[PDB]
């Protein structure tokens, strides 16, 4: 499991 | 044991990127971006459904899911249709199944719009989230170069 670095909320 | 240096993974990602065989368990609205509990009950929960339609006489659609620079895109396998488009930027949690080592899930959705897309992968859902790893650290440190355009 791991978080998308690339992600972005907005 | 795969080679993930740079230039394999540019090549590897860029076009129509990698394809896997797979099916797809189901999409759930979430109430967060992340989150190994979040992650586990949803996949539980659509699990769920999907055996309670295998009991009626229904199946999962059959697809084949791509991982690119474009990011994960699902396709219909009968056909060969481009059903969902999750872009790189708006995916934000990957999680593996706990309990299914051929079953793994993201979750995708700008603040307020998170759903979990759940996939029962045909082989190990291993190679399909180290894939992602892969691709969404290669994205983010092209971008810190200011590399990503050339090599898109």
């Amino acid at each position: 499991n791991f978080d998308n670095p690339v992600y972005r909320k907005t | 044991g795969q080679d993930r240096s740079e230039a394999t993974l540019i090549k590897r990602f860029k076009g129509e990127g990698v394809r896997y065989k797979a099916k797809l368990i189901g999409i759930d609205e979430v109430s967060a971006a992340r989150g190994d509990k979040l992650c586990q009950d949803s996949m539980m929960k659509l699990k769920g459904v999907v055996a309670g339609a295998r009991s009626k006489g229904e199946h999962k659609q059959k697809i084949f899911l791509t991982i690119s620079f474009g990011g994960i895109k699902i396709f219909d396998e009968k056909t060969g249709a481009l059903q969902h488009h999750h872009a790189v930027h708006e995916i934000s949690y990957i999680a593996k199944d706990i309990t299914d080592h051929r079953a793994f899930g993201y979750v995708c959705g700008k603040e307020g719009n998170h759903r979990f897309v759940a996939i029962k992968t045909a082989q190990a859902a291993e190679p399909v989230i180290l894939d992602l790893r892969d691709l969404f650290q290669l994205i983010y440190e092209l971008k810190q170069r200011e590399e990503l355009e050339k090599k898109a």
